[PDB]
RNA sequence: CCUUUAACGAGGAUCCAUUGGAGGGCAAGUCUGGUCGCAGCAGCCGCGGUAAUUCCAGCUCCAAUAGCGUAUAUUAAAGUU
RNA sequence: GACGACCCAUUCGAACGUCUGCCCUAUCAACUUUCGAUGGUAGUCGCCGUGCCUACCAUGGUGACCACGGGUGACGGGGAAUCAGGGUUCGAUUCCGGAGAGGGAGCCUGAGAAACGGCUACCACAUCCAAGGAAGGCAGCAGGCGCGCAAAUUACCCACUC
RNA sequence: UACCUGGUUGAUCCUGCCAGUAGCAUAUGCUUGUCUCAAAGAUUAAGCCAUGCAUGUCUAAGUACGCACGGCCGGUACAGUGAAACUGCGAAUGGCUCAUUAAAUCAGUUAUGGUUCCUUUGGUCGCUACUUGGAUAACUGUGGUAAUUC
């Protein structure tokens, strides 16, 4: 059973749940099910947790933190470009777009761009 | 006595083009497959129960 | 055409205030036969099952719905997909072959399951009635026009389903065929999925070693894998799951189930206790009198089939009688006289070998007029060992020779004696504890008169291992050597021989070395246990006799797989590899609840 | 049934002027949402492939429609079913051929073609009159056209030419007795004969009273009158049989004296 | 779809004086059951009924001309009834027997090529007649006036030119394989 | 004879000689009215019914020697 | 499937028409054998008590016919609503 | 060219309202009312008209020309069987209108639904479960059980008709 | 085809019913060559239901950085082909049943000058701007539950 927020003892409460509330998919358009949820407040009654770092300490956890992974994407809209390399309104915007490498297909690579918006 | 009806088309693609596709089929340039029946709405509905990836069930069962 | 019969208990069944209208208003019980038998009292209306002709008027006019109306089976000349002649076993229904799923075909001992098999393969063509003077690929298809089997057929026809089946019996082959080593697997085909099927199949030991030298394990494993990479359409599996380790059945089931998916059909079967939840996506049971008629009923869902099927009787959608409780012993006894006297013998810690095997025993307290059971996994040098202590090849160095005669039980049974099987029971004896014994193990409800007459080699199964159980209480000796009786037997029949069994060798004064696989063969069975340890191919240690408890925990411990208690009924459901409880269960160490 | 509109109309429910069989299907085409009534439509397909005969299924109609050869009232069309009813012009000009909607005096939607310079207009009749914002005018007609700032003394149940090209009226006919009219629905249909007399009931349902050339005085009510041009002048092209509604006896006797069954 | 029935059955089931004049009827024109006699009867007392309306309603009312007009010309055109009467009178005037002379087998056997009544019905059924270009099977053709002068033999049988039958040319193989080599 | 779905018991007639040894006590059978719609025809009094019909199998078949009885 | 066409395909014994009835109402046996108020038939009137035109059979005959019989609802017959 | 949007007209309708037409029964003759019955005045609500609802006020409304009540193996009509004339009997059922999806009630979405191939609850059922929970409504086509005197293939296919 | 016949008596004439006669539609018995058309779980239980299927949808033209295929090199709206996912639209049509329902339903006739109306068709389109703002899916990666289109 999930947990979500704004549910005040950890008693486990069927709600209505529709389109915009957590934990909740439609199958149709307008669809309202009532389906059962557990509380915010912790106790040993839980199978798991998910702990996000916010705060990073001295040291680093080997298994972690001393891993680095670069995240993928670049903006594919006009003004994000704009606003990341702080172009000027004039300078014409057509060579500041990233380009995602093909790795290999056994052809050759290509090196991918989106496609700008506005 | 016997009679029918029959059509004469001005030239090839105008026949290839209109043409229901199993009077193209009847003197062969043309086929089927698809396959029988049925083996499509049972995918279907399978492919229905998954979401993302349907690459499975299309070619995986 | 059918039979039909009347049924009473209900949930306030008030004979103390309907006056009593069924036995007012029945028919019968108007003619001078008492079929309904009542008054007012504390009790139930009590009904009778033989004197019921059926009719139904009882019920339109009892009081309170109390009574419902069943139908009983019975044969009436019905659809009738084949017979061999008359005086023999005939089937009726032989149902879809449903593709994306495999089909779990779930039902007695001797009612047809095998033949529905041959038939869908297309190997024993359907005669249908009659005698078949109708064959050809136009009468049968004309037949079973309308329907569905016309398409499945014409597509067979044309071998654009590409049949194989998994055989019923080991026996006959390893001696039918040969086998080369390496290369025989080896140029059956063709690869990944070889690669995949021997290595899932966690074997890993006989890639470089002969066939002859192996036995079950191998055996079975060898056979499954070269019948999955048998590149064909269609697919069977009889019996699959016959004399393999608990752990390794587990891993048979999902290499199975790797074939399922892309429009693609597959049968399979099976005697289960609760591993056919992940075997079947639907389960279809049969029905009828053993080796006289079967019936298939339609598919159901594998946890709504199950219980059903073990339930005692679940109709709708039809009825029928018996069918309950046999999932275990539930046969609450226990208790005995004075026990005088005994003995205390005991087995040296012998050493032994083979080639590519280092096998070794533990000494232990085999005592007077008391059970052993041996396990333990497949490979676990168990069998070969007591040839051995009785003289075939050792010892080396030191031993103990039997002081009893001795009784052989088999497990590798395939025998062969021309002419009829009541002429190898004049080499026992049918006189001694004469007061019935064989027939206490079957005569009444199963049948035997069943166990004579006839050919041993057209003989089943469980009729065949029964044949092997006979044959041991039978030649005058009193210390017993049982190698898997649960071979080829179900539950039903199983459990009320193992108990007979039991009786027999405890009561009478006796000593039998049980080689079980089957929780509730090993548990209602079981005292010492002896646990045998260590990795096939290697190594194997009979662990110093201990506690039923503590040698079962032993071997549960080092598998990692466990059991739960059914809670209404006692009956063992197992765990599906790695579960929530199935933490409990493995911290508590317990794999066993309620003694 | 019915929780909002219907989408089918089945074959023995389908009106009698389109002159449907009995065995091809239970359904019929029903004409789709657009200017003209279901009871006064002819369904584009129903006049290609069971009158004219160029399509014989209707995927070929789907095929032919597509290709943009049709048109209706100079404007293109491209679906199956279109609500073209009495006075609209089809034009397909891969043929250089050009028809008419117009009744038989059977009372059904015949065959009338005509010079494609007559196809560039068509009559139309006025209905409503309704002052729109700011001192602005409009009319209202059967074919659903809003033409604003008409000449201030054209009134409903007169007709007006329309010029497909630019909209706009030029010209118009004024209802007078004695101009020459057609009928557009009731019992009597597809009669032609001046207007003659007009009769008045304050209330509803005014009739009509109309005469011949052939000396046959019937009356139709007011709202089924359209006129087509002045007295014995009609401002349209006509079809054989001309609004005479002969006996059967009559017809009959035509038939055996030409002896017309072959050609 | 629509369907109904073309006869009736007699109110009296039995009655010397009715089963004498359907057995002899049935005797002279080869009829098989007197279910293909009330089918005429029927019909001529549909036609009866018609008639019976027309003279009671006003004369030269439009009903009763062009109904009366194409009605006679019907009953001319099968040759039941002459145009040197064409009024109404004459269909009350007009019976069973005079229907039954414009049946196939009746015309066959009275102006055509046959033994006795019963013959001729075997030559309509196997196929050795024609009527006009068109093979018939239909003993109850009921013929109209203008073909009766194109009733001819059909243009393939053994009677006439076309290929021989099976007992001769079996006769023909007997001087073959018969006694030519059997 | 009692009836399935009334429980109620009607007298019923059996038809031609030697036609009731093929009727045995505890079976069903199937009953019909004589022909008369409500009332003891002949001379037979306290009859409103017959019987045709004994198991799936008529009267005649039994009688005339056609069929066996099934059992 | 139908229509169209090869090649085989009729001597009556089989390439087999049945369902009811024969005292009257109501079309057809005061023929022969068996039963003897028994068994059964009979919508109705009535048949059977040792010479049965009505029962059980044989032969013959009658009606309708690829259909015919039986039960029940209902209309006509009913100017007995 | 494509799409979107505001208003008017049009088309497809939807919703209320007018006049006339109904099977058996009196061993059903008086019925309806502050738990609004009939009307007046004002207001609320609703897409709108309206005792639809509320406040205040009046005492009406209906019936031997059959009300009111009860019964119906009563869905209505276009029609069907028989029939000289006049009638009698039947109409679940292919077209049109209506009502309902196990029994009741409530509601979301949308132009349109008090929807059940949407949802929520109660009640009657019935299924799975590691007993913590979860899931369901064939008066759709096939098919099964039951009920009975009584009724078909778990077939083939979007080519036709839409 | 607007038709009658047998039965109360020793015999006759009436009154009157019973029986005989023909059609229609359901069941059932017996029999059965050839050809076309085709009604069919309504009657009783609007009783209860295993399994399978019966509603989805992309054009030149809303959104393509799928590590997809492809490329002739690209992206500078930028390809061609394109699974998936967001968006728009439909799912209130049809099919089925006859339980409820006696001025109700329904039919003919009339009324919106008492109202609402997707859609089509025709009109309506002027008191940082060289283009604005910030998140979600697919996707990538880590999971929980005996079990679910979770
Ligand atoms: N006479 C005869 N009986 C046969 C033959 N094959 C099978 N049978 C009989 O048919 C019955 C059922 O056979 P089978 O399908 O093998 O039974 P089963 O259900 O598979 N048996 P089990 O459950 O023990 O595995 C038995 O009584 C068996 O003896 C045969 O060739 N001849
Ligand atoms: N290398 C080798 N193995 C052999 C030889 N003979 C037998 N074996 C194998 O050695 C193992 C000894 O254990 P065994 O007692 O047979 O096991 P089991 O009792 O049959 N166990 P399970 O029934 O679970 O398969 C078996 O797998 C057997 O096949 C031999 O000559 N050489
Ligand atoms: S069953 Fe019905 S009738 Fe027989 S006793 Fe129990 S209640 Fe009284
Ligand atoms: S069922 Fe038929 S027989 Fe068994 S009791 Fe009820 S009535 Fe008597
Ligand atoms: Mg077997």
């Amino acid at each position: 059973f999930p947990m979500k927020q704004g549910v005040l003892t950890h008693g486990r409460v069927r709600l209505l749940l529709s389109k915009g509330h957590s934990c909740y998919r439609p199958r149709r358009t307008g669809e309202r099910k009532r389906k059962s949820v557990r509380g915010c407040i912790v106790d040993a009654n839980l199978s798991v947790l998910n702990l996000v770092i916010v705060k990073k300490g001295e040291k680093d956890i080997p298994g972690l933190t001393d891993t680095t992974v670069p995240r993928r994407l670049g903006p594919k809209r006009a003004s994000r470009i704009r606003k990341l390399f702080n172009l000027s309104k004039e300078d014409d915007v057509r060579q500041y777009v990233v380009r995602k490498p093909l790795n290999k297909e056994g052809k050759k690579p290509r090196t991918k761009a989106p496609k700008i918006q506005r | 006595k016997t009679t029918g009806f029959g059509m004469i088309y001005d030239s090839l693609d105008y026949a290839k083009k209109n043409e229901p596709k199993h009077r193209l089929a009847r003197h062969g340039l043309y086929e089927k497959k698809k396959t029988s029946r049925k083996q499509r709405k049972e995918r279907k509905n399978r492919m229905k129960k998954v979401r993302g990836t349907a690459k499975a069930n299309v070619g995986a069962g | 055409k059918l039979t039909r019969i009347a049924i009473v208990n209900h949930d306030k069944c008030k004979p103390k205030k309907c006056r009593q209208e069924c036995k007012k208003s029945c028919p019968v019980v108007r003619m001078g036969k008492l079929c309904i038998e009542v008054t007012p009292q504390s009790k139930i209306a009590w009904i009778s099952e033989t004197l019921c002709i059926g009719c139904g008027i009882c019920i339109k006019k009892c009081p309170f719905g109390a009574l419902s109306i069943v139908n009983l089976p019975s044969n009436l000349e019905k659809e009738t997909t084949h017979r061999y002649c008359a005086n023999a076993f005939k089937l009726h229904r032989l149902p879809i072959p449903r593709p994306g799923e495999v089909l779990g075909l779930v039902g007695t001992n001797g009612i047809g399951k095998s033949t529905a098999l041959k038939i869908l393969a297309g190997k024993q063509k359907p005669n249908l009635g009659k005698y078949d003077d109708p064959p050809d690929w136009q009468e049968i298809l004309t037949y079973f026009r309308g329907s569905e089997l016309q398409n499945y057929f014409t597509k067979i026809l044309e071998d654009d389903l590409k049949a194989i089946i998994k055989p019923q019996y080991v026996d006959q082959i390893p001696k039918a065929a040969k086998g080369t080593v390496g290369s025989i697997l080896d140029r059956k085909d063709e690869t990944k999925t070889q690669a995949i099927v021997c290595q899932q199949l966690d074997l890993t030991h006989l890639k470089e070693r002969n066939v002859e030298d192996l036995s079950g394990g191998e055996l079975q494993r060898f056979a499954c894998a070269v019948v999955c990479i048998q590149k064909a359409d269609i697919f069977m599996f009889d019996e699959p799951s016959s004399y393999l380790d608990v752990k390794q059945r587990l891993k048979a089931a999902i290499t199975i189930r790797s074939l399922i998916n892309p429009d693609r059909y597959i049968i399979v079967v099976e005697h289960d206790l609760s591993v056919l939840d992940y075997l079947s996506d639907f389960i279809c049971c049969l029905y009828g009198v053993p080796s006289a008629y079967g019936v298939v009923t339609m598919p159901f869902s594998v946890r709504e089939g199950i219980n059903i099927f073990l339930d005692g009787y679940v109709p709708t959608e039809n009825l029928r009688f018996r069918d309950a409780s046999l999932v275990f012993k539930v046969a609450e006894t226990a208790n005995e006289e004075e026990v005088k006297k005994m003995c205390m013998y005991k087995y040296p810690g012998m050493k032994k070998k083979m080639g590519e095997f280092e096998l070794a025993i533990v000494a232990g307290e085999f005592t007077d007029s008391e059970i052993m059971v041996m396990l333990g996994e497949n490979g676990t040098g168990k069998t070969t060992f007591i040839r051995m202590l009785a003289g075939r090849l050792k010892p080396d160095e030191g031993g103990e020779v039997p002081v009893l005669n001795v009784s052989y039980k088999p497990q590798k049974i395939s025998p062969k004696s021309t002419g009829s099987v009541r002429q190898l029971l004049h080499e026992k004896i049918r006189d001694a504890y004469t007061h019935p014994q064989f027939v206490t193990d079957v005569m009444k409800p199963l049948q035997i008169e069943n166990i004579i007459d006839q050919e041993v080699q057209t003989l089943s199964g469980g009729e065949l291992q029964r044949v092997a159980l006979a044959l041991c209480l039978g030649k005058p000796a009193d210390v017993y050597l049982i190698d898997e009786p649960s071979a080829y037997l179900d539950s039903e029949q199983r459990l009320m021989a193992a108990r007979v069994v039991k009786r027999f060798i405890l009561h009478a004064k006796k000593t039998a070395f049980v080689v079980e696989h089957d929780f509730i063969m090993a548990t209602y069975l079981a005292d010492r246990v002896i646990v045998f340890d260590g990795i096939p191919s290697k190594n194997t240690v009979a662990n110093s006799p201990q506690t039923l408890l503590a040698g079962m925990n032993k071997f549960l411990s080092q598998l990692e797989i466990t059991f739960r208690r059914d809670p209404n009924n006692y009956r063992p459901r197992i765990n599906k590899l790695n579960s929530i409880k199935d933490v409990e269960q493995k911290k508590s160490g317990n794999y066993f609840f309620l003694d | 049934m019915a929780r909002g509109p219907k989408k089918h109309l089945k074959r023995v429910a389908a009106p009698k002027h389109w002159m449907l069989d009995k065995l091809t299907s239970v359904f019929a085409p029903r004409p789709s949402t657009g200017p003209h009534k279901l009871r006064e439509c002819l369904p584009l397909i129903i006049f290609l492939r069971n009158k004219l005969k160029y399509a014989l299924t209707g995927d070929e109609v789907k095929k032919i429609c597509m290709q943009r050869f049709i048109k209706i009232d100079g404007k293109v069309r491209a679906d199956i079913t279109y609500p073209a009813g009495f006075m609209d012009v089809i034009s397909i000009d891969k043929t250089g051929e050009n028809f008419r909607l117009i009744y038989d005096t059977k009372g059904r939607f015949a065959v009338h073609r005509i010079t494609p310079e007559e196809a560039k207009y068509k009559l139309c009749k006025v209905r409503k009159i309704f002052v729109g914002t700011k001192g602005i005018p409009h009319l209202v007609t059967h074919d659903a056209r809003t033409i604003r700032y008409p000449d201030p003394l054209i009134k409903m149940n007169d007709t007006i030419q329309i010029d497909l090209e630019t909209g706009k009226i030029t010209d118009f006919i004024k209802f007078d007795t004695g101009n020459l009219c057609m009928v557009t629905g009731g019992a009597n249909l597809g009669r032609i004969g001046v207007i003659t007399n007009r009769e008045r009931h304050p209330g509803s349902f005014d009739v009509v009273h109309v005469k011949d050339a052939n000396g046959n005085s019937f009356a139709t009510r007011l709202s089924n009158i359209f006129v087509i041009g002045k007295g014995n002048k009609p401002w349209i092209s006509l079809p054989r049989g001309k609004g005479i509604r002969l006996t059967i006896a009559e017809e009959r006797d035509k038939r055996l004296a030409a002896k017309q069954s072959s050609g | 779809w629509v369907c109904r029935k073309t006869y009736v059955t007699p109110r009296r089931p039995f009655e010397k004086s009715r089963l004498d004049q359907e057995l002899k009827l049935i005797g002279e024109y080869g009829l098989r059951n007197k279910r293909e006699v009330w089918r005429v009867k029927f019909t001529l007392a549909k036609i009866r009924k018609a008639a019976r309306e027309l003279l009671t309603l006003d004369e030269k009312d439009p009903r009763r001309l062009f109904e009366g007009n194409a009605l006679l010309r019907r009953l001319v055109r099968i040759g039941v009834l002459d145009e040197g009467k064409m009024k109404l009178d004459y269909i009350l005037g007009l019976k069973i027997e005079d229907f039954l002379e414009r049946r196939l087998q009746t015309q066959v056997f009275k102006l055509g090529l046959a033994k006795s009544i019963h013959h001729a019905r075997v030559l309509i059924r196997q196929r050795h007649i024609r009527v006009r270009k068109q093979v018939v099977n239909i003993p109850s053709f009921i013929v109209r006036l203008d073909s009766q002068k194109h009733i001819d033999f059909s243009l393939r049988s053994p009677y006439g030119g076309g290929r021989p039958g099976r007992v001769k040319r079996k006769n023909a193989k007997k001087g073959q394989g018969g006694a030519g080599a059997g | 004879v009692q009836l399935i779905k009334n429980g109620k018991k009607i007298t019923a007639f059996v038809p031609n000689d030697g036609c009731l040894n093929f009727i045995e006590e505890n079976d069903e059978v199937l009953v019909a009215g004589f022909g008369r719609k409500g009332h003891a025809v002949g001379d037979i009094p306290g009859v409103r019914f017959k019987v045709v019909k004994v198991a799936n199998v008529s009267l005649l078949a039994l009688y005339k020697g056609k069929k066996e009885r099934p059992r």
